[PDB]
């Protein structure tokens, strides 16, 4: 962090990439979370199958 | 006060090792403008007290 930070800040770059990964994980959780996910939340009356 | 030889001063440093009564003597030219010896440091450190 001290030595290799011009023209780019190393800590900020690492934080940005990690936050991107975290946001992708959040998108995954919104769908596949076992207790609050959409797929778990749908009801049997609202579930249908292809013909 | 420093002794000089041919107008060139002699500078003491205890870091130069002296083994079995043998030692070494260095002669140096300094500065970028004259293609000499330079030291390198990193400015703008976080929590900096003195340069570098």
């Amino acid at each position: 962090a001290d030595l290799y930070s011009s023209p780019h800040d190393q800590i900020k770059e690492q934080l940005r990439l990690t936050i991107e990964t975290i946001k992708e994980r959040q998108e995954s959780e919104l769908i596949n979370n076992p207790e609050y996910g959409l797929l778990a939340s749908v009801t049997d009356d609202q579930r249908i199958s292809t013909l | 006060q420093f002794i000089t030889w041919r107008g060139i001063p002699l500078i003491p440093s205890n870091k130069i090792p002296v083994e079995d009564g043998k030692t070494k003597i260095l002669l140096l030219r300094v500065g970028e403008k004259r293609q000499g010896i330079v030291g390198l440091f990193q400015p703008g450190l976080a929590g900096e007290q003195s340069p570098g």
